[PDB]
């Protein structure tokens, strides 16, 4: 290898300068209007999952050139952020093939995209867990387009 | 390229997971006291901590804790490793000293560092001296009655004995010329 | 344990810990109990995380298997500690190989299966007499022994369902389960993984 | 989420001053569950980019440190140092410094006392400043005023 | 600039960089504290600068 040290250096450099959202009030807004939402954002996006997702996206952007996240809503009965609910940022691995953005979107943030498809690859036990979580029939095994290939002879 | 930075941040995330698991285990087996700072009587007793702990002794055998859902009041973070809380506080005071110029807060921080100094009686003299200085300044709250005696001595020494010089001389002039008024 | 995990992460790329509860009669940390962080050697082959976990800290994993390699006297020590039958020699998948011609290699190996389930539980709402109108919340699963005693001094205001995770450990072999679903104190799997160049390439973990 | 709205009010004959109330409106459905109440005045914050912080206290501490780096050693420097001691860490090893900073800031009058012990500290500061700290040369020259007015009265 | 407050803050910082440590320097420092960020951690300094 002569390229891998470069990738490691770039990943380390990008990790030494963490970035997060910083909400600020409007021009005519109150001088303290943005504090509560900013505090709740710090509350939700302080666990390990958010940092790991950001790091995965950064590494894929360095290597593959594309990365993605996903914000989902969940109910937390003990220590909730607000309204007995919390927001977490779980990672998406191989966002190039596991995230299918709209082909008509002409923006980097994909805000023009009017639809998006996310392909989930899970083991069998993961399939029963998914079916139980979303109230699905675990007996009917699903099928979809294979995002990944079998070029490497995986067992 | 430190080179071990990404390997350092991965270890930091591992430490955060360890802290989360430890917090869960503590809330499940350990006894976690709850601070119930109260102001009983007609505003007396001020704001003082009580560190209330609730335990139940089963008639059959053993005891099982009592912890409320207000347990996740602390969020895990990453910091330097310390052997005990005293070392952590000492490091805090040293960092603050490095972050403070040589003013009155510098003396305050130096005395507070002397407060949390090591066990040997070789520095017991300076531990007692720092305690006395902080208490006489009134910043510290005396717990043992000898510290209250030191505070009382400081109050007596400051009030009356340390009369301002020029202010009192000019008050002398005030009295004298008021007498000139009385005598016309 | 931390140094072992660091060395393995530098060399192999993966390391792990284990947080265990124990009873200490003299000088306990709290409630006549202490918590220690035992090390795990060769975490690549001795800790088998869930394949559906997509996080570096393995918090998404709902189960984990730890394989123990111990000598004979270690086997009787383990059986005495966990109240097992030392006569029945356990067996499990060999985490290690015999590529190097070691004069002897360990034979007695047993595995402990960690699993965590997130289910809503019944929690009783109580009124602490000392604090005064504190709407104290306690879980029934923990104080089912002292419900009656707590009623002797506390007031049960109401009932509520609170969702929490419980960790169960089950000592297993390839032929039978010696211990089944022993409740673990923690709310998460005690094994703490340490990774290096972690990532997913084709839905397969590569570190 | 539940987003409280600042409803700072000046009820009574100008009393209560400008104080925040952080009004939150929630409806508990008779059937089951609750539904939030949020007005269209929700987009009062614009997203920006800043360094990542674990909590709002760390963000405020970084703000105060940056301001210290941007302020010379004057009265605002002492004000910033005391405010930094206000937002110090959790340990009781710095509890004495936190209390000292609170007392100093309240005695200077910049801070608004909330708990009645802080109000007592403010009262003691007012009594100490008024009357006890008589200006020296000003009082002497007022003495001269009185004495020579007496010279007037006696001709 | 993202907003008008940021533009005014940059103006004040540049003018501070163009002013010696006199009375205008204190005036500019107080005006910079006037247009400081949203968090209530600096609410005390905002109020103090307004009062001054």
């Amino acid at each position: 290898d002569v390229v891998r040290p470069v990738v490691r250096k770039l990943v380390s450099e990008m990790r030494q300068n963490p970035i997060d959202v910083l909400y600020r009030p409007k021009d005519g807004a109150r001088p303290d209007a943005a504090d509560v939402l900013m505090g709740m954002y710090r509350t939700d996006m302080r666990h390990n999952t958010a940092k790991i997702a950001v790091n995965i996206a950064v590494r894929e952007q360095i290597e593959a050139g594309v990365g993605a996240w996903r914000l989902v809503t969940d109910y937390e009965d003990q220590s909730p952020t607000s309204n007995n609910q919390v927001i977490r940022r779980e990672p998406i691995h191989s966002a190039c093939s596991h995230v299918i953005w709209d082909s008509n979107s002409k923006l980097m943030d994909k805000s023009d995209a009017r639809h998006c498809t996310v392909i989930h690859s899970m083991s069998q036990n993961g399939w029963e867990d998914f079916a139980e979580k979303y109230d699905l029939d675990a007996d009917d095994i699903p099928s979809f387009q294979n995002p990944n290939d079998w070029v490497f002879p995986w067992l | 390229v430190l080179e071990t930075y990404v390997f350092q941040d991965n270890l930091a995330t591992a430490m955060r997971r360890d802290g989360e698991i430890y917090q869960s285990i503590v809330n499940d087996i350990y006894d976690v006291p709850r601070n119930v700072t109260i102001t009983l009587e007609d505003g007396s007793e001020k704001d003082v901590q009580l560190m209330a702990e609730v335990v139940d002794l089963a008639t059959g055998e053993k005891q099982v804790l009592n912890d409320i859902r207000g347990r996740y009041e602390c969020y895990t973070d990453v910091g330097p490793s310390f052997q005990s809380m005293k070392q952590q506080n000492r490091a805090e005071i040293l960092e603050l000293l490095g972050k403070t110029p040589q003013g009155t807060p510098e003396y305050q921080l130096l005395l507070l560092q002397y407060f949390t100094l090591l066990d040997g009686k070789g520095v017991e003299m300076m531990r007692d001296y720092a305690n006395k200085q902080l208490i006489q300044m009134g910043v510290k709250k005396p717990e043992t009655p000898e510290e209250q005696q030191w505070l009382v001595e400081a109050q007596q020494a400051k009030q009356g004995q340390q009369d301002p010089a020029m202010v009192q001389a000019q008050g002398v002039l005030l009295q004298g010329q008021a007498e000139l008024a009385k005598a016309q | 344990a931390v140094n072992i995990a660091v060395r393995e992460q530098i060399e192999a790329g993966v390391g792990a810990w284990r947080l265990v509860t124990d009873y200490e009669d003299q000088s306990p940390t709290s409630n006549n109990q202490v918590i220690r962080r035992e090390p795990i050697h060769s975490a690549c082959s001795h800790v088998i995380w869930d394949s559906n976990s997509k996080l570096m800290d393995k918090s998404d994993a709902r189960h984990c298997t730890v394989i123990h390699s111990m000598s004979q006297n270690g086997w009787e020590d383990f059986a005495e500690k966990y109240d097992l039958d030392a006569d029945d020699i356990p067996s499990f998948q060999n985490p290690n190989d015999w590529v190097f011609p070691w004069l002897t290699q360990d034979t007695i190996q047993i595995a402990e299966f960690y699993e965590v389930v997130e289910k809503k539980e019944t929690a009783f709402i109580y009124q602490d007499p000392v604090t005064g109108e504190p709407v104290s919340y306690f879980k029934r699963d923990i104080k089912d022994v002292i419900d009656d005693l707590a009623d002797s001094g506390f007031i049960k205001i109401a009932e509520r369902q609170i969702k929490r995770r419980r960790v169960y450990k089950s000592i297993i072999t390839c032929t039978a389960v010696l211990k089944d679903k022993q409740l673990i104190a923690g709310e998460h799997i005690p094994i703490v993984p340490v990774f290096g160049e972690w990532g997913f390439v084709e839905d397969k973990e590569v570190y």
